[PDB]
């Protein structure tokens, strides 16, 4: 069972399968997993209940299966959808910033959004 | 006159009254968006509790305190003064991240020495994340938070929607984390950074909640404030009322009692 | 009273809550006034104490505020630190006259903000000394201003050296 | 209106409004302060403060109760200047510069000679 | 106290209790009591009359009239007359008792005969000498000596607040009289306090050295206590100490 | 109304309209009679004359003449002399609200405000 | 740079469809002014 | 105006203002000698303003429908409503039409406040679509007063809409 | 400061300007609670109040009044009792025990009946 | 202002600065100063020349008195007087 929970939003509180991109690598849950602590590196994520399927876009965060098979994610914000060129505008300006210039850390997380944008 | 010096400062006490009762109304709406925004945050805290307890993480002493820039808040501001001196007696030397002018402000008083951080812009905004989390972000380049085994932070909880009690909880350390039981029922390799990492996440994740607590805690002490308020200043609309009037007759038997002893003669 | 008032060129107001605030004279410049003014007042007196009613007009709005909360932002706070010297300044134990040439020193001493870095509890104690320190170092000025009645740019920058020497004490 | 000149109504009128907002809003500020108090309603308070001191204009025979040569303006020059006050032409002219001057090429000056 | 807060019924009571009282032997343990009723209307007497009856208790008490219908002068010579009768009593050692029912609206009929006899209007429009009537009723009735026969006539006139304030020259000119006063809050008595006697402005100045020994013993310091509840509760109106709590506590009991 | 009370032997209700201009009107003759005004101008017979008009208003054992009276209070100041002289008179008040009457409430009586001493 | 400004840097990127609600945005953006004490001493309050 | 009322005819006459008309008795009845009264004005003075206003009447049809509207006007001394000369004539006039000073100040010209305005007869001589179209606009208005307080943050749409609504 | 000296003027003149403060925020303080005072004056308030229960001293022969044996006190030994309260020296016991006693000796003993 | 609360004391304070003229020479620069008390007790007044016999300024000062037994004529009188000394 997922807990899904966010700091203005909670969508899941059983969640069958989950498939999570984490400093690890991918991970996948289904049932009992063995019970870990992961970091969530900024991600496209599917959550699974049942056969049903909800795509998410999540901004990092963590991933923790409890040992009482609590699947215990928090993350910033989140669905899919809402990732759709605007971003991709702002992103060669950061490509940009990073010429000049915490900022030269924060284009370089650009760098990484980029990605991730891409992998939507 | 007398009459006219009665009549203008009660015209004060029913302008203080009606701006106490706007104040109360505005409060209430205000204090709705930061109780509906608490939940969720709580119920995120809640999850990463669900770690620490499994865990069984429990952690120099750095003290936190939060309260707003804001004031008549309540006793918000005063209650976690004395709570906060009270633990600063427990350590006579901690130093004291002071989240938002007020606190500041009586605590500095009690040990200026132990007063190293003081943020402020806290009370104009409501709770986000880019706040929390900037806070957070300097907590660890400028306190250096990690180095102090023990961090606490104190926050007002609001215990019932008409009260708040000031409250404290202990921010774990890295090094707690580590140690602490159910590992293997929590895997960390070394591959994976996850207390130093977790440690720095979870820093600001109580840290954001602390402030959602205590946030809805000072709009809802401001507007519990505000209506006890108007109750004073009507009993002294109706005090000088009664001496108004009493003050009205009174000047009118004065000079009707003048014209009738001239007539007289 | 209304009658007289009429009749009179100058009101001079005693405030009976102030009288117990301790400030004697008890004179609330609200309701004092002079209307022949200050052709009445030393040339001397007049240069020093030309803003000497528009800071307290200042302290008096911004005191007001400040009864009712809310954080009073740098400026009015200079004005609220400047305006309480003031008010310390102006007490006076009765049945203790004081010479002008000795009331233009410490007049000008507030006005050009000196008074401002001494405490404020601790004002009487630097007015009688400030009138010590000029009756050993700066009595040459305390003639000057007694014989010539008027401060000239030579007296109001001895004045001043005089003062800032004294801040430090 | 008419009987002393449309603009000079509109003007005139406006600066009542100005001031009357001022006063409204001077019990608001005693307790609540300018801190909750709106950018627009802060702006139209500075406006009356700036206008509030621009009443202010010494008078030659009170150079014995100031010193300071009176002014004698112009009607057209006063509504004009007046009238882009209102407009915040010269909200970007201290407060003080207003004070205890004539028209608008004092109140300038003032504002230079502060800055000096 | 305030108008019609069962004025009359805070006498009425003292009366009553004096019914077993009357009922002895002891001619100093009688109370001959008289209710002078000035101003009030013929009805309400009747009234208080059949009550009295209803209580059997008119025999040992004399009603005087001068009601509402009755005119000015008489209501002047009301309580003078009234007091003749009440000497007799004291004059004969016997105690007794008089409840002047309402002195201030004797006051007002002072007023109108003040003004119809076109002598200028005194302060608060009610002649100057309102003083000496007052005090010269006032003061003929007292407790006299053995020699004198051990005579008593226990006085209790009834004034009506005017706002429920004390302050006002009617009622203060009566406080200055009498040796006590018996002040009732019109707040408590709406609040169902019955009977409701302000305790704030309650005194009473030599009546601390007639009660029996048993009502000093039980009743020691429980005005102070009472007048640390008012307190209490005053402040309570932030943390209660548990001392504070219990007087409270106390206190609502 | 005496005649319907004693000489029908009926129980009638009287109504007086403003008691307030009754006192007002007295207070005009009082003057007119040279009298000296008495406190708040209120006539010296004031106490006097009502007192007239309300024990002829009284409960015979022939007849009683109930009386309805509308006080309208002088300012709502009922601390003014001649509401004061009214409510020794009255044994009952009917306090009717327009606010009552708003709240679709016909009659208009005021509940919380009504009180009678008769309600014993 | 710290762990959790990586992710905050990214869930403020994040909120950009353009479509997204104002409490996001507001989520998003910050005023508050970093004053920064010592020992009271007061480096200055630079903006958080 | 009777000759015109007696004709049948109708007529607005508008006493302006009665106030002064006070004093002017008032000097009469204090040189004639005759007792002052209230407020230093003489004691008939309720007799006289009554008088007069009684004069103004919608007659019968017997009196050929015939009228004199009245609109005496009364100065406000200070705003001191409960003076006796206006005590008075409140209480002998069938409605009053109150103006505020701040709305003056506030450049709403007609700068009568509509809170204390009341007419005892209003809405019986009132225009027919007149009377349909503004029963609501009353209604508005009371919450527009409400809702006036509300002027000075975190604010409810309800009354933001009534807000905008008032002041247009 | 002559005629009853200096030490004696000066200790009545703290104790008629703390008194004249307790008196100048009593509105203040009924319109918002103590807690919302600022916390420099809240000491002198809380003195203020101790001040104020100070200045009983139980009838000395209207001691059978009031019920409580009569305290006279000397007026060396008041100044001194005064003094101390004015620097707050016994200022941290409770207002009970400032109240209805005579000296300062009595206002200790009074905490410790009060402790009891 | 409110009665005898230093009422007396503000006005004397000025007279005794006068002394320092008065003491010193050019007669122009010299006031003489004339207190006048007006139904005021004979005890207030004598602790008035008191005052100002020790501080010695009865060497200028003239006491114009009317003291609250005296004759309300003499009163009325009292300041008329004062003028014309």
């Amino acid at each position: 069972k997922l807990q899904f929970a966010l700091p203005h939003e909670t969508l899941y509180s059983e969640v069958t399968q989950v498939n999570l991109p984490a400093k690890s690598g991918r991970i996948g849950v289904l049932a009992n997993h063995v019970p870990t602590v992961e970091q969530l590196l900024p991600g496209v994520v599917e959550v699974m209940e049942g056969s049903n399927s909800k795509k998410f876009f999540i901004s990092g965060g963590f991933a923790t299966v409890q040992p009482d098979s609590q699947l215990c994610v928090t993350a910033i914000e989140a669905p899919l959808e809402s990732f759709s060129e605007n971003i991709k505008n702002l992103l060669a300006e950061a490509k940009k910033n990073v010429s000049s210039s915490r900022e030269a850390a924060e284009a370089a997380i650009q760098v990484e959004v980029l990605e991730n944008l891409q992998s939507v | 006159a007398t009459l006219k010096e009665v009549e203008m400062r009660l015209k004060s006490i029913k302008n203080i009254e009606k701006i106490t009762k706007t104040m109360k109304i505005v409060a209430s709406t205000r204090l709705s968006k930061a109780e509906k925004a608490k939940i969720s945050a709580k119920k995120m805290d809640e999850a990463e509790q669900l770690f620490y307890k499994n865990a069984e993480t429990k952690n120099k002493e750095l003290i936190v305190a939060i309260t707003s820039d804001k004031g008549l808040c309540g006793s918000i501001h005063s209650q976690l003064a004395k709570a906060v001196r009270r633990h600063l007696n427990d350590q006579p030397n901690a130093d004291i991240v002071t989240i938002g002018d007020k606190i500041k402000m009586q605590l500095l008083r009690t040990h200026p020495n132990n007063i190293k951080l003081s943020i402020n812009g806290i009370g104009k905004d409501a709770p986000t994340f880019q706040e929390s989390a900037l806070i957070a972000d300097k907590l660890l380049s400028v306190m250096k938070a990690g180095t102090y085994p023990k961090i606490s932070i104190f926050y007002n909880d609001p215990v019932s929607s008409l009260s708040f009690e000031p409250s404290e909880k202990p921010i774990f350390n890295a090094k707690t984390i580590e140690q602490s039981p159910s590992f293997g029922k929590f895997e960390i390799d070394t591959d994976a950074n996850v207390p130093r990492d977790l440690f720095e996440y979870t820093l600001a994740n109580q840290m954001l909640t602390a402030m959602a607590q205590g946030y809805a805690a000072e709009i809802s002490a401001r507007r519990n404030a505000m209506d006890n308020a108007s109750k004073n200043a009507g009993d002294m609309i109706n005090r000088y009322s009664i001496l108004y009037n009493r003050t009205r007759q009174a000047v009118i038997t004065n000079e009707l009692v003048d014209i009738i002893t001239g007539a007289s003669s | 009273p209304t009658n007289v008032i009429s009749i009179t060129d100058g009101q001079i107001f005693l405030e009976a809550e102030l009288f117990y605030k301790g400030i004697r004279p008890a004179i609330n410049v609200g309701l004092s006034v002079s209307r022949v003014g200050s052709a009445a007042q030393v040339k001397a007196l007049k240069q020093v104490a030309g803003s000497l009613k528009l800071f307290l007009a200042q302290y008096r709005e911004v005191a007001a505020f400040a009864q009712f909360g809310s954080d009073l932002d740098a400026s009015t706070k200079q004005t609220l630190v400047r305006g309480e010297r003031l008010t310390q300044l102006l007490k006076q134990n009765q049945y203790s006259p004081l010479a002008t040439e000795e009331q233009v020193p410490l007049i000008y001493a507030g006005v050009n903000g000196h008074l401002d870095g001494i405490e404020l509890s601790r004002i009487g104690e630097f007015e009688s000394s400030f009138l010590s320190y000029l009756k050993s170092n700066h009595n040459e000025l305390l003639t000057e201003i007694r014989e010539k009645g008027e401060l000239s740019k030579e007296l109001l920058a001895s004045l001043k050296s005089a003062t800032e020497s004294f801040v430090a004490t | 209106a008419a009987v002393v000149g449309q603009e000079h109504y509109d003007v005139a009128s406006k600066v009542q409004e100005t001031l009357q907002t001022y006063k409204s809003l001077q019990d608001i500020i005693a307790i609540l302060g300018m801190d909750e108090l709106s950018e627009q309603d802060k702006l139209t308070v500075e406006r009356a403060r700036k206008i509030q001191r621009f009443l202010s204009q010494p008078f030659a025979v009170a150079e014995v109760f100031t010193g300071i040569p009176g002014k004698l303006v112009r009607l057209k020059d006063t509504v004009a200047s007046f009238k882009a006050v209102l407009e915040g032409k010269y909200d970007n002219i201290p407060e003080h510069a207003f004070y205890m001057v004539g028209g608008i090429e004092d109140v300038v000056a003032k504002a230079e000679k502060l800055a000096a | 106290g305030d108008r019609q807060t069962g004025k009359t019924a805070v006498a009425l009571d003292t009366i009553l209790n004096q019914k077993r009282w009357n009922n002895g032997s002891d001619e100093s343990k009688k109370l001959y009591c008289v209710y002078v009723a000035v101003g009030q209307k013929r009805s309400t007497v009747a009234q208080l009359v059949q009550t009295l009856e209803q209580h059997d208790a008119m025999k040992y008490s004399i009603i005087v009239a001068a009601t509402a219908s009755e005119a000015a002068p008489l209501q002047y010579l009301a309580p003078f007359t009234a007091a003749s009768i009440g000497e007799w009593f004291r004059d004969n050692g016997k105690h007794a008792l008089i409840v002047y029912d309402d002195l201030s609206k004797q006051a007002v009929a002072y007023r109108q005969l003040s003004l119809l006899l076109r002598r200028p209007p005194g302060r608060e429009a009610y002649p100057g000498d309102v003083f000496y009537l007052h005090s010269r009723l006032l003061e003929r009735a007292a407790k006299l000596s053995e020699k004198e026969g051990s005579g008593s006539l226990t006085a209790l006139p009834v004034i009506e607040t005017q706002g429920g304030d004390v302050s006002a020259y009617i009622p203060t000119n009566v406080i200055s009289i009498t040796d006590g006063q018996i002040f009732l809050e019109a707040e408590l008595f709406y609040k169902g306090i019955r009977p409701a006697i302000n305790v704030g402005l309650s005194v009473s100045r030599v009546g601390s050295a007639a009660q029996v020994k048993a009502l000093k013993q039980v009743a020691g310091s429980l005005k102070l206590f009472l007048a640390q509840y008012r307190e209490v509760a005053a402040f309570a109106q932030s943390d209660l100490d548990a001392s504070t709590k219990q007087t409270l506590v106390r206190g609502e009991r | 109304a005496e005649y319907f009370r004693d000489e029908e032997g009926q129980d009638v209700l009287l109504f007086i309209d403003n008691i307030f201009r009754f006192t007002q009107a007295g207070s005009e003759v009082s003057a007119l009679l040279g009298r000296i005004p008495s406190a708040v101008g209120y006539q010296p017979t004031l106490a006097t004359d009502m007192g007239l008009l309300q024990e002829r208003i009284t409960t015979t054992k022939k007849g009683s003449v109930t009386s309805v009276q509308a006080v309208y209070v002088p300012a709502d100041d009922l601390t003014d002399p001649a509401p004061a002289t009214t409510f020794a008179h009255l044994d009952a008040t009917t306090v009717l609200s327009r606010g009552i009457s708003e709240l679709g409430i016909y009659p208009a009586v005021d509940p919380l405000d009504s009180k009678s001493r008769l309600l014993d | 740079i710290s762990y959790a400004a990586y992710l905050n840097v990214a869930a403020q990127a994040i909120r950009s469809t353009e479509l997204q609600t104002a409490s996001v945005l507001n989520r998003s953006q910050t005023d508050a002014f970093y004053t920064q004490y010592k020992n009271a001493s007061e480096p200055t309050p630079i903006t958080k």
